[PDB]
RNA sequence: GAGUGGUGGAGAGGUA
């Protein structure tokens, strides 16, 4: 509730910046998780790191 | 006692009046954004009760202020019954805790007495009002 | 258990 989500008047949802930043870091953390349990090549896993 | 169609008429009228005067307090349930949009998309058991256009509410508040100045306890129990939604079992226990069956008996007979006092003055206050007519055009 | 959304953010212009 400190990075809140109230939409616009026409139903379109306008967020804060922090939800986008957290979405980016969580998605890339999930992809790094998939590549670590996949045991990817070291160049690929260091690029995702 | 009183006839039952007059009884349900006063039940509906003071229910609407208590629903009107319950939408004015400050310590009230303020919703978030997400609960508001969940309520606007798919409601559950969150429905409300009808109120007035506040002039009818004004005149009935004026008649209960005029006649119910001499009794504090009946005014308090009709407020706490009509605004919050507490049962007579609940307000009987709430008044006995600070017997209980005779307490339930005295709160229902003071409710019956206050309704018997408020009904005919309410009928006269209803019939002696001019309905404001709709808007007209002169040429 | 009883109505309801801009602040958020940008850009432009104005007042003292």
């Amino acid at each position: 509730d400190l990075r809140p989500l109230v939409p616009l008047d026409g139903g379109r949802f306008a967020t804060s910046d922090l939800n986008d930043l957290y979405r980016r870091v969580i998605n890339r953390n999930n992809r790094l998780k998939r590549l670590l349990d996949l045991a990817a090549p070291d160049i690929i896993v260091r690029n995702e790191k | 006692n009183l006839t039952k169609e007059q009884h349900e008429w006063l039940n509906g009228w003071l229910e609407l009046w208590g629903a009107w005067v319950y939408s004015g307090r400050l310590e009230k349930r303020m919703s978030s954004v997400i609960a508001k949009f969940m309520e606007s998309v798919e409601p559950g058991r969150v429905m409300t009760r009808p109120m007035c256009n506040d002039d009818d509410g004004m005149l009935i508040s004026q008649v209960v202020d005029s006649v119910m100045y001499i009794d504090k306890k009946a005014f308090g129990i009709l407020l706490s019954y009509y605004a919050h939604g507490s049962s007579k079992h609940a307000i009987a226990s709430y008044y006995h805790r600070v017997s209980l069956a005779t307490c339930r008996r005295e709160v229902d007979e003071i409710l019956n007495a206050s309704l018997f006092m408020i009904y005919p003055v309410l009928d006269s206050a209803f019939k002696n009002r001019k309905r404001v007519e709709k808007i007209k055009h002169v040429a």
